[PDB]
């Protein structure tokens, strides 16, 4: 299923990978300050680890209740930067819709999602569970600053 | 094959001992497999090396720091610092007081303070050859050489 | 022994030396980006260090651990550039897409350096007396508001570089379209998405059979078309 | 109370120090910038004497905030309304007075 | 340095004595490199079975033959740093087991 | 504002302290060089006693350049004009006058 | 220019410190060795008065040195002619007066 | 020489400071040993005025010893011969006189 479970401290829940509303807002005046003044680090995924194709498993019964491997390429990716090829095992599926499905999330999920930040921030911490939706704003980003 | 087995038996009985030994600037000067000769003090304990004084010349003589005492038999050599900064070495003759040396002809250009070193005819002349050099960011170069 | 000249081979073991001075080059020439001269430094007129007429501008960029060594490079040099005013940013959208970037870094002794440099004049300065090095980006390791220091390893090393060179891909071409080996030629057929295309500037090959047929040319696919989906 | 009123000694020392950018690599080439907004924020180095009565009263008021809730002062360098705060106040005591040596932090919050 | 590889392409030309009582060019190839190796590792190889070490100069690349060469360096107590504690030069040996 | 235009009165301590790339090899012998392009540039402790009502002019002065942006002075040293900043600026208050303590450090641009 | 020519005060120290390898585990037996041939290579902390017209020519004559470039010299101490190098050279200027307070450190180079 | 024959005008300051192994147990109690065979040996702050003329002769004689090869002594707070070292002699010239603070530490051997 495409979510995350997230241990609230006290609850189990899962938050779906969604575009999702309520988005929590940051900028130079809300997070904290280091002596030198880093109030972000931003880390990329490595070229090598953002694989444009998949070969997905899954247990297919027409053929035999027996491993069947789906593949899952991205053309104008693979077209462009090499071709990297991982492999994922499904986790229930069963029909190869469902299996090439799984596949072509992964893939787009490394894909796109490529850049991290580290931003430790102050007192406000206890309000964020693993999964909730934050904005970032820099003024050495966006050219003049634009939020307090 | 024979050949090859025989090379990788004789490299592994003959060269033994590593030798770290950090130099200054002249660490651009070199490149790994660069062939050197650590005259080491320790196994010495008469200090034969050192950096030129003055050199005269016309009636070729050099006046150096310490003190030689030519062997009494067979001719010894005195290593120096080229004008192209290259190693070339020359003979001595016949030592005034015990710093004026007297060799066959002084290269051209040899810089004052430049490194001289007397190799006796009967010594092991203990060669390393370099693996390794490191920039420490302070204009010194960490060296590594292997038994040569 | 370094190629390098007769006066530096000189200068390296005098008791009293002039400045080390380092002028980096980066270009990203091929990687889509533009070429940038730095150095860590302002002459004494504090205007852009000179060298054989090039401007390398002040700006505060340095690296650390760099080798030579001849039996591998283990531990990767690291070079870092100030992030201030975020021009290290609007080097390229994707900071990834900065990868396989060049790096030329010179290093040369101050009373080298030309003329136009210092208030009196140099009558020592040669445009020949320097050591090059050329190295590859292969990661932005981490970017943040002040500095963003990339990951070097010389061409030899890099990652992508693995002999015998060429993966045997299945419906995927590898010689560059209009290229030596793709050897076609002909006015445009379609773009990448495999949609028709009567334009010159927007016919790129999908690399695919699909693509090959657009362009007529299945005998010099630089694929082998039928040898397994799946790997193993 | 939310306001400090009480006159202070000529001994009053004011640091500035204010917030940079500093990026430099080695001895070579800097670039400084204004950081933040609120640059210059300066520490007062005040000494306070006053009678044994109403010491306690003076007490009383630095320990209310006890290093957190600013409260307003103007100081006599520049005559400004500021929110500001108490790191320490040590204080002696003599036979007849006792004296206080307080670091004032404005704060823009 | 093709000039390099030039010199070490003639020596591993020679002749040497085969071993069942003929003669034989010194080193040869023959392989057929059938997997994907990083390129590093395969130069190596190559430059190890044919006796030199690969020296990526910074600039270029050249081969170093494993030969008595001149030209050899010179290195005392006068030329190396001195730290703190007087030893200018560890040595460091491998173990009778290596 | 891009020059400053007030008297030092009792004279300034100048630090010199130049950056040498240096070598300590065996028997005594040596490598030194000027490290950086340009090296020695020297830091001015200027002492400075101003009119309690006054000070506020050259309080605003120092405090609109906020360590970055460094004005031309002309030090009664070498009486030429050299770009300088000023990153603390410690200040002491009595009741007549404002004494300004303050470190000036020579930058090339 | 090569040597120092300019009048000492009658108060400098000069540290000696011989360089001396030694080895020695925990508080037991030691052994001693000279290390270098040049074992004591000697530290002057000299001071200087000079006019405030003079001061620009001996502040320009350290700068072309500034650290490195070893000059010629003649301490009083034992009137012999040593190689020394500068390192700080921090320098009081009063009315009609200037101060230097300099660490000398002879040099073989 | 062997032998130092300058005598000490003002006297000097003697600690002796032993090197003692030590074990702190728990209810107060503990255990001391005496470490090494020879554990004190009374660190000397000499202090020597000499007339201009005569400091070089004393100056050849500690920098010739220079850190190593201990010589014999007779200082006067318990008058008896032990072989001592210097490291230090920082000197400190007058216009008429020179003085050095000497460390001199007693060895076994
Ligand atoms: S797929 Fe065909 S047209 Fe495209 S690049 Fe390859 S050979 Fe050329």
């Amino acid at each position: 299923m495409r979510c995350m479970p997230v241990w609230n401290g006290q609850t189990l829940t899962f938050v779906q990978d969604r575009p999702s509303d309520k988005t929590w807002t940051y900028n130079r005046s809300n997070v904290v300050m280091p002596d030198d003044g880093a109030p972000f680090r931003y880390s990329f995924s490595a070229l090598k680890d953002r694989h444009n194709a998949v070969e997905v498993n899954w247990i297919d019964p027409n053929n035999g209740w027996e491993t069947a491997t789906e593949l899952v390429e991205d053309t104008q990716a693979i077209a462009r930067y090499g071709r990297n090829v991982t492999k994922m095992d499904a986790f229930g599926c069963t029909s190869r819709g469902q299996a090439h499905r799984a596949g072509l999330w992964l893939i787009k999920t490394e894909l796109l999602e490529t850049q991290t930040v580290d931003f430790s921030v102050g007192a406000e911490g206890l309000r964020h569970v693993p999964g909730d939706v934050i904005e970032i704003c820099d003024d050495d980003y966006a050219g003049i600053s634009t939020g307090g | 094959a024979h050949r090859a087995g025989l090379w990788l038996i004789k490299t592994e009985l003959l060269e033994t001992q590593t030798v770290d030994f950090s130099v200054g600037a002249e660490g651009l000067r070199h490149v790994p497999g660069d062939v050197i000769e650590i005259c080491d003090d320790d196994y010495a304990g008469i200090s034969t090396g050192g950096r030129v004084l003055a050199v005269n010349s016309q009636t070729r003589t050099l006046t150096l720091d310490r003190e030689i005492t030519l062997p009494s038999s067979g001719t010894a050599l005195i290593s120096l610092v080229d004008g192209s900064g290259n190693p070339v070495s020359v003979e001595v003759q016949s030592v005034t007081d015990g710093v004026k040396v007297k060799v066959s002809r002084v290269p051209d250009g040899v810089a004052e303070y430049s490194v001289w070193e007397l190799k006796l005819p009967t010594l092991r002349q203990r060669l390393f050859r370099c693996v390794s050099i490191r920039e420490n960011d302070d204009g010194t170069y960490a060296i590594t050489a292997v038994q040569h | 022994m370094q190629d390098i000249r007769q006066e530096t081979l000189n200068e390296c073991t005098r008791a009293e030396q002039s400045a080390s001075v380092v002028l980096w080059e980066i270009d990203l020439t091929e990687v889509g980006g533009e070429r940038y001269f730095f150095c860590n430094e302002q002459n004494e007129k504090g205007e852009p260090v000179t060298w054989q007429g090039r401007q390398y501008q002040p700006y505060p960029i340095q690296g650390s651990g760099f080798e030579l060594n001849g039996k591998g490079t283990s531990t990767r040099p690291t070079l870092t550039v100030s992030n201030l005013y975020g021009m290290v940013t609007g080097m390229a959208e994707d900071m990834q897409s900065l990868v396989g970037g060049t790096v030329v870094r010179r290093k040369v002794y101050a009373r080298f350096l030309d003329a136009v440099n210092f208030v009196n004049g140099n009558s020592y300065a040669d445009p020949e007396q320097e050591v090059i090095s050329r190295w590859r980006i292969e990661q932005c390791s981490e970017l943040s508001a002040v500095s963003a220091s990339f990951v070097l390893s010389t061409p030899t090393e890099t990652d992508g570089a693995v002999f015998p060179g060429r993966i045997m891909l299945a419906n995927t071409c590898t010689w560059t379209y209009r290229g030596d080996e793709c050897g076609y030629s002909g006015p445009a057929v379609a773009d990448e998405y495999d949609q028709p295309t009567s334009d010159i500037t927007k016919d790129k090959c999908s690399k695919c059979l699909s693509g090959c047929k657009f362009r007529n040319n299945v005998g010099n696919f630089g694929g082998f078309l039928s040898i397994n989906k799946l790997s193993q | 109370m939310k306001t400090f009123r009480w006159k202070v000694k000529p001994g009053m020392d004011v640091a500035s120090v204010p917030s940079v950018r500093k990026v430099r690599f080695g001895d070579g080439y800097s670039q400084r910038a204004p950081a933040g907004l609120n640059a210059n924020l300066k520490t007062y180095s005040v000494t306070l004497s006053v009678p044994r009565e109403e010491a306690t009263v003076l007490e009383s008021f630095l320990e209310e905030h006890g290093g957190w809730k600013s409260f307003l002062w103007t100081p006599p360098y520049e005559w400004r309304q500021i929110k500001v705060t108490c790191a320490k106040w040590s204080s002696r005591v003599s036979m007849l007075r006792v004296e206080f040596s307080a670091e004032f932090e404005q704060v823009v919050n | 340095d093709k000039w390099a590889l030039y010199v070490i392409g003639q020596y591993c030309d020679q002749s040497v004595p085969d071993g069942f009582g003929g003669t034989e060019p010194r080193i040869t190839c023959n392989a057929y490199l059938t997997t994907q190796r990083k390129a590093w590792d395969v130069l190596s190889d190559f430059c190890s079975a044919m006796r030199c070490m690969p020296v990526w100069n910074g600039q270029t690349l050249t081969f170093v033959q494993d030969r008595p060469s001149d030209k050899t360096w010179t290195y005392n107590r006068s030329n190396v740093v001195m730290p703190d504690d007087g030893a200018p030069f560890r040595y460091s040996f491998s173990a009778l087991k290596d």
